[PDB]
RNA sequence: AAAAAAAAA
């Protein structure tokens, strides 16, 4: 399969990803499933993570 | 394409490398054929992997 | 002797083929002299 | 006038050679499986006949001094023209090239090959090239002679009707690769397919002796032109003032001396001569 | 001092261009970038299966690229989506000929 | 650790840029891996990249360019240089023979073991002194044209091998143009045939019969074309002499 | 020093030379040849 | 984050965004159109020409349209940045001085060509010769000093 | 030309099959003179001069060889060649004074 | 060392002979200059008007003039069609 | 939890 002509435009599925509770799980409800986690806050070094 | 290049260049296009990676002579094979096809274990193994 | 007698019935025939005799993994010893060992120089020149 | 393009870029591209196998082998380049006899046998008309006279012009190479010629202007299949980075014209007896590379910026052998043929030798200087498959007519010599003044300047054509073969010698090496690269399956006025090789080395005496003859004078024109031209006039002996000089200058005094040639006609930085 | 103009001109760009702090080797020396991801993508569909005979000069690399391919092998699958990613974008370094990722 | 060079090759700039490989290419003379030196150009036009050819084994030994291939010395093709100067250095030209004999000659020159301007001067010496009932003159019949129009050949006798062709066809371009003109030298015989009968009939009349070409005399006759035989070299004569005879 | 005609513009010469930076990937470029053995040096005299 | 989302793990892009969009959707089918063009007429490394072209041209969109002429905000100007929108490192190299017409990154990389030098494309013209078809290896330009 | 190239590569297969056997290069040797290949003769000579450098019958064959075809000059320079090798045996002596 | 200064300042005796280099073409001998001396060199023998010292601003207006000798590079916020950038790519006027 | 071992105009 081409990546262009098959997979470049296509939007995904929908992950597996669970229904986080927006007041219990307000601590991670906004970063929880990024990619690199909290690589943008003050929570880490900086991009090389 | 690499272990197409490798196929080719020993001269052994009576093989058929498929896109899944299953090495099949493409006609009945003469002696002198299978003895110069017979591969090695970094040929399989890198095929396997 | 069978090809040699057609090679010249052929050659007197006007038509003329050299066929390869370069079989390889084997040499020409007619080329050149095969791993030439020229006699060392003397006390005597040769040149003539 | 500008270079002009012979064929559309339309029509040439990199295609897959005619399918005479089963496979198509992708390292070599080659049509795998069948008959291999067959291919032995199997040779075609050619894309194309260049003209000089119509087509050849100013390129971007013919402003570099020192360039090397288009090889696909010679066989008339350069689709650019005036944008090609080689030359388009005919070589004249002034474009010499060295040992090295033929006319066209190739690498060139140190031997020829089974049916001779290809780019050429530097193991010995070939201006004569092998002309076979030539319908056997009343008017070869003609046509071969017109066809082969169109390409250059010729020295000897022989040719052999009887068989019909020809051997033309021309007096450059571009003009002789030039050429042998020009009319590779070139048509003649008959629709047959030219066989241009290399030309072997003929057994007659005669071309043996004047082959001979023009190394020595190359390699006399080259030694004359290194050497001082008053050592060529005092070695050379044919004028008589040329002998006298040679006499008093290689006396030194002590008459009768006459000084060997490894003194007298030594060359260095202090030296015991005129010098130069 | 209008004579000693050119001379004061020329042995200063002299001393700049040979001690200056950006030429510590002879040369101005920058940190190696990223290309666009276009560029492999073109190179990829370009040489595609090496079947053209304008790539013989790429052959031998591509398959000497195998040794290095087990490697390849290694970094893809370790560097794998986890479920929770519908994507992941990685960085590669890409040999021009296409012959490694 | 450095190419031998001729400043013919090394591009213009005395401070030249050079690369180096460690086994490269191989050698065009005794194919055998060896240090490729590769230099710039007098021109950015074709990055082609001057390189030597030959390895410093075979540069040594026979002298010569590693790029070029031609002698130190005189600046000869270096067959040129061992036909012409003779003797020197024949060297092996087979499979196995040729890298049998570099391989000895580097290892005698590794291990320490190893007069042509001489054989230029005898060379000089051999070249200096070197030396490789009559018809009548052509009168009216030979060059007036006949009823016939399909006459058209111009039969041109005494054309030795001293007279190049070139200097031929330029001296009758100048007449018209001309379709064809093939010499025999095993006869010294000439067939001119022109595109234009006008332009051979203006040549006709211009030139008589007669024609010094380089100092070679020529008689020139019209007539039919013909293939030529293996002629005999006693007629070959005869025809010289009378090419000599039509100047008298 | 000298060569095949005269000098024509500067003598001296500074020469850079860089190693080539050749491809990561390349395998080796040439196949090795299965040569005789060379002649033996030179044998001394035999002194018995 | 430049990876792809499906619909409603999509952050919205900031504002301005649909002024530019058309021409940045512009750049996008030239890039796909480049990437589709033959290659069986052209020498084979010319075939890499077009791509930073483009990549050169987007980038340099982006550079005008913070800079010369503010009319993006710099919350607009750092998510294109971000999200492969413009090279970061090409627009870097454009603010600095004797760099403002810089075609590409891969022509002042001194440490990947043979003698330690940038490309020829990097030379003013008047150091070179006269009616000198000068074409680059890596991205096809023909001068890039600032100069020129 | 072709039976030359039969015999030459007849000759040097068994000179490469067996080399320590003095009879294939006695024999090739002689067969290059019956051909008048002289160049070659001492070429064959030479090369069983190296695989066996004090052997006095192959030392005396070659000296011979170039004796019986008036190569005086040549046979000398063996004779000194073969009494500076092989000091101590007094048949080259003897041939050498004869 | 061998002496001073009186052994290096004479002659050799006698006449040379009537009738060393390294390598075939001449000598050449290794040498460690600064690479900044052999660019600088390199660039004079290399870049055409070599030496002919000119001052800034006549250097800035013939750089102006080929400048204006190029075609136009592009108003470079325009995407697509007549007036593009085409930047450093821009073809020359001959 | 492959090889022996299935032949050189
Ligand atoms: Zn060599
Ligand atoms: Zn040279
Ligand atoms: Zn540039
Ligand atoms: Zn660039
Ligand atoms: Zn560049």
């Amino acid at each position: 399969l081409s990546w262009s002509e098959n997979i470049e435009d296509v939007e995904p599925l929908e992950p597996i990803q669970m229904e986080l509770d927006e007041d219990e799980d307000a601590a991670v409800y906004e970063w929880f499933y990024d990619h690199q986690p909290l690589i943008d806050t003050p929570h880490v070094n900086g991009p090389s993570y | 394409n690499m272990l197409n290049l490798l196929i080719h260049r020993k001269n052994l296009t009576y093989l058929h490398l498929d896109y899944n990676f299953n090495l099949k002579p493409v006609k009945t094979l003469t002696t002198k054929e299978r003895k110069k096809s017979r591969f090695g274990n970094a040929f399989h193994l890198m095929r396997e992997i | 002797l069978a090809a040699l007698q057609k090679r010249r019935e052929l050659k007197t025939a006007g038509i003329n083929i050299k066929i390869t005799t370069r079989k390889k993994g084997q040499m020409d010893y007619n080329a050149d002299i095969p791993f030439e060992k020229k006699p060392a120089p003397g006390f005597y020149d040769t040149t003539e | 006038r500008p270079a002009r393009p012979q064929i559309d870029p339309a029509l040439v591209k990199s295609e897959r050679p005619p399918q005479t196998g089963t496979v198509f082998n992708i390292w070599y380049n080659k049509w795998s499986g069948g008959d291999r006899e067959d291919k032995y046998l199997s040779q075609t008309h050619a894309k194309g006949r260049c003209n000089i006279a119509r087509d050849s012009g100013y390129t971007r190479a013919d402003s570099r001094p020192g360039s090397y010629f288009c090889l696909y202007f010679a066989r008339g299949i350069c689709p650019k023209g005036q944008d090609c980075d080689y030359l388009h014209r005919l070589p004249t007896i002034h474009d010499i090239f060295n040992p090295n590379v033929d006319c066209f910026g190739r690498d060139k052998f140190a031997d020829y090959r089974d049916d001779m043929g290809g780019v050429g030798s530097f193991n010995r200087q070939n201006r004569t090239i092998y002309v076979g498959r030539i319908h056997v007519t009343d008017d070869i010599e003609e046509i071969v002679a017109r066809h082969f003044a169109e390409w250059g300047q010729i020295e000897r054509i022989r040719v052999l009707n009887n068989r019909g073969v020809a051997f033309i010698t021309y007096t450059n090496e571009a003009n002789a690769q030039f050429a042998k690269e020009a009319m590779a399956h070139q048509s003649l006025d008959h629709n047959e397919i030219l066989n241009v090789r290399w030309a072997t080395a003929d057994p007659n005496p005669l071309a043996q002796k004047r082959e001979q003859r023009r190394i020595e004078e190359q390699a006399a024109e080259a030694i004359r032109r290194a050497l001082p031209a008053e050592f060529v006039a005092e070695i050379e002996g044919k004028d008589p003032e040329a002998r006298k000089r040679r006499k008093l200058e290689s006396s030194y005094g002590l008459e009768g001396y006459e000084a060997p040639d490894a003194v007298h006609f030594a060359r260095g930085p202090n030296a015991v001569n005129p010098r130069g | 001092i209008a004579k000693f103009a050119q001379k004061k001109k020329e042995w200063l760009r002299m001393q700049r261009n040979r001690f200056g702090e950006k030429r510590k080797g002879g040369f101005v020396e920058t940190q190696k970038a990223d290309m666009p991801p276009e560029h492999l993508r073109k190179i990829v569909k370009d040489i595609g299966d090496v079947s053209q005979k304008k790539y013989t000069s790429d052959k031998r690399s591509y398959l000497g690229a195998l040794k290095f391919m087990p490697h390849a092998v290694l970094k893809l699958l370790e560097n794998m989506p986890m479920p929770w990613e519908a994507a992941r974008e990685v960085k590669v370094l890409y040999h021009v000929n296409g012959c490694l990722t | 650790d450095f190419p031998s060079v001729c400043e013919n090759c090394l591009p213009e700039n005395p401070y030249v840029k050079m690369l180096k490989e460690d086994y490269g290419a191989e050698c065009k003379l005794c194919t055998r891996p060896f240090t490729v030196f590769s230099w710039a150009g007098d021109g950015r036009a074709h990055g082609r990249k001057k390189r030597t050819n030959i390895c410093l084994t075979c540069a040594r030994l026979k002298n010569a360019c590693q790029c070029c291939i031609m002698d130190l010395q005189f600046g000869l093709p270096i067959v040129i240089r061992d036909k012409a100067l003779e003797l020197i250095a024949p060297g092996p030209q087979s499979e196995i023979n040729r890298e049998y004999f570099a391989q000895n000659n580097e290892r005698a020159i590794e291990e320490g073991r190893a007069k042509t301007d001489e054989k230029a001067r005898e060379l000089l010496r051999r070249l200096a002194n070197s030396k490789p009932a009559a018809l009548p003159p052509p009168g009216p019949k030979d060059w007036l044209p006949p009823a016939d129009k399909s006459i058209m050949s111009l039969f041109i006798t005494g054309i030795e091998d001293d007279l190049p062709e070139w200097k031929i066809r330029d001296f009758f371009k100048q007449y018209g143009k001309i379709k064809s003109l093939v010499v025999s030298h095993m006869t010294h015989c000439a067939f001119v045939n022109y595109e234009t009968r006008e332009g051979a009939e203006k040549a006709a009349t211009e030139l008589k019969g007669r024609a010094v070409i380089a100092g070679c005399p020529l008689r020139i006759r019209w007539s039919i074309p013909r293939p030529i035989g293996t002629m005999n070299k006693e007629e070959r004569a005869e025809m010289l002499r009378d090419g000599r005879s039509a100047f008298p | 020093s000298a060569q095949m005609g005269n000098n024509t513009k500067k003598q001296e010469r500074i020469i850079k030379i860089v190693e080539r930076q050749r491809d990561p990937m390349e395998p080796p470029k040439f196949k090795h040849k299965k040569i005789p053995r060379g002649p033996p040096s030179p044998p001394p005299p035999v002194m018995h | 984050m430049p990876a792809i989302r499906p619909a409603s793990k999509r952050k919205p892009p900031p504002d301005g965004f649909s002024d530019i969009e058309e021409d940045l959707l512009i750049f996008a089918n030239k890039m796909k159109d480049a990437q589709n063009t033959p290659t069986d007429n052209i020498p084979k490394h010319q075939a890499q020409w077009p791509i930073f072209q483009i990549a050169h041209q987007r980038s340099r969109y982006v550079y005008e349209l913070y800079y010369q002429k503010q009319a993006i905000s710099k919350q607009l100007y750092d998510w294109l940045l971000k999200n492969g929108y413009a090279d970061a490192m090409l627009i870097a190299k454009w603010k600095k001085q004797g760099y403002e017409k810089l075609c590409c990154l891969r022509c002042i990389q001194t440490k990947e060509t043979n003698f330690n030098s940038t490309c020829i494309c990097r030379v003013p013209r008047a150091q070179l010769k006269e009616d000198q078809d000068i074409q680059c290896v890596n991205c096809g330009c023909r001068g890039c000093a600032s100069t020129d | 030309k072709e039976y030359q190239g039969r015999k030459r590569r007849e000759f040097e297969d068994y000179i490469r099959r067996n080399r320590l056997r003095l009879q294939n290069w006695f024999q090739y040797a002689q067969w290059e003179l019956e051909q008048k290949e002289f160049a070659r003769a001492r070429s064959i000579f030479e090369r069983a001069l190296d695989v066996h450098p004090n052997n006095t019958q192959l030392w005396i064959r070659y000296i011979e060889a170039e004796l019986k075809n008036r190569n005086i000059n040549h046979a000398r320079n063996l004779l000194d060649r073969a009494v500076t090798r092989l000091p101590r045996v007094s048949k080259l002596w003897y041939k050498y004074v004869y | 060392v061998p002496y001073t200064g009186e052994n290096l300042a004479r002659p050799s005796y006698g006449p040379a002979n009537p009738f060393k280099n390294n390598v075939l073409t001449g000598h050449a001998e290794e040498m460690y200059i600064s690479e900044a001396t052999f660019r600088a060199k390199h660039r004079a023998v290399e870049a055409v008007g070599g030496g002919v010292m000119r001052s800034n601003r006549e250097m800035k207006e013939v750089n102006k003039r080929l400048r204006e000798m190029r075609e136009d590079k592009g108003s470079a916020t325009i995407a697509d069609g007549e007036g593009a950038y085409i930047g450093p790519w821009a073809r020359y006027k001959r």
